[PDB]
């Protein structure tokens, strides 16, 4: 049940929306991006709420802005 | 030691390593982006710090990506 998006911000957003549409079971997100030559990794829980979906979308957009596309989004249905 | 590795969540080898580690901590974006994560291998289990949660294990690929 793994999902990996690398680079495409719009498809990363399309996935995060579908994940949080109807999913009483939360999901664990792995968000990595390169900035200033260093790779940095976050682990963020995604709630099924539409609010936390909006927040996660913004975090993707902000990461895509800093890294200039060099980002990795991995989704763990855990 | 065969260990999972950030940022690609893939696996490695580390012939000099003896233990896989898992380091989690907070930066300025902990309530926004989540907790920071660092997975890897090392010759010895890294030293504990006051604000970092570290997990060590001595088998092949014993540090999966869903930390806790």
């Amino acid at each position: 049940g793994r999902i990996v998006v690398r680079g495409d911000v719009a498809i990363a957003e399309a996935v995060v929306r579908k994940v949080g549409e109807v999913a009483g079971k939360e999901v664990i997100l792995l968000i990595s991006y390169r900035k200033n030559g260093e790779w940095i990794t976050y682990q963020r829980n995604l709630e099924a709420t539409p609010e936390d979906v909006e927040r996660t979308i913004a975090v993707i957009r902000e990461i895509y802005e800093e890294s200039g596309g060099d980002f990795i989004l991995a989704i763990f249905s855990d | 030691i065969r260990c999972f590795i950030t940022p690609d969540i893939t696996s490695k080898d580390c012939p000099n390593g003896h233990v896989c580690y898992t380091k989690t901590w907070c930066d300025a974006f902990c309530s926004i982006r989540g907790k920071r994560v660092d997975l890897g291998c090392a010759a010895t289990c890294p030293t504990v710090k006051t604000g970092v949660d570290i997990q060590c294990c001595s088998t092949d690929n014993c540090n999966p990506f869903p930390t806790r």
